[PDB]
């Protein structure tokens, strides 16, 4: 069994910056199980202060054991996948637990208008999660 | 990467 | 603030027990609220084929949540604690709600005499709430 979804996440007035080292955003919950994605705008951690940390969070109980690739991009204004960032493998996920990457993308990047990458101030992002059973 | 270690809980 | 209380529960003749997947014990309750351990002899579900699953329960409630660390463990022969787990953060229990793991510990490993955690034939739990 192969269940392939995503998620669109727009995060609006992403520059407005009251989200400090170590907080973090929580996005709304999805399905294809329940999952969510979460966000440190301004890194996990000292060591990731620079960017920002995204990670996919299963939420849910599942029955039998899931394994799950997933890819995390940005889209543009155009609404095309760019800065893409991917598992290199399927994980393992478990009620509570999440994968994803302390270094996703800069920040000094994301913020600089001039990358097209927050246009209107939005943020999105799109995260496509390949299970496997 | 994962902020957790351990044994998540589930229920 | 923390409330910090325990409760053993023996099982006897374990090696007995006719539960199947999904089916459960649930022990007596318990108190520093009130509380009761949860177990799945041969698991809850496919996840957690041949373990046997453990849970605590929180029976009865006066207020709309409760958070609570938790730690569980098996006793050996000598009354010594072994093979622990532990929730690490605090987890939001309500009235009805369980947390725990299902796979607390694999099923061959517990019901193997030789490693010693079957004493004649009873299972020694001990679960160790923080009320935080
Ligand atoms: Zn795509
Ligand atoms: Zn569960
Ligand atoms: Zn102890």
């Amino acid at each position: 069994k192969v269940v392939k979804f995503s998620y669109m996440w727009t995060i609006n007035n992403f520059s407005f910056c009251r989200e400090e080292m170590g907080e973090v955003i929580k996005s709304s919950t999805f399905s294809s199980l329940k999952w969510c994605l979460r966000v440190n705008p301004k890194g996990l951690d000292e060591e990731s202060k620079d960017y920002l940390s995204l990670y996919l969070l299963l939420v849910s109980c599942p029955k039998s054991e899931v394994r799950a690739k997933f890819k995390f991009s940005i889209l543009n204004a155009k609404g095309e996948e760019t800065k893409a960032m991917e598992s290199q493998r399927a994980y393992r996920f478990v009620q509570g637990k999440d994968w994803g990457f302390k270094k996703f993308i800069r920040r000094g990047f994301l913020l600089d208008e001039a990358n097209g990458l927050l246009p209107d101030d939005k943020l999105t992002l799109f995260c496509e999660v390949s299970v496997v059973q | 990467d994962s902020t957790t270690e351990g044994t998540p809980a589930d229920g």
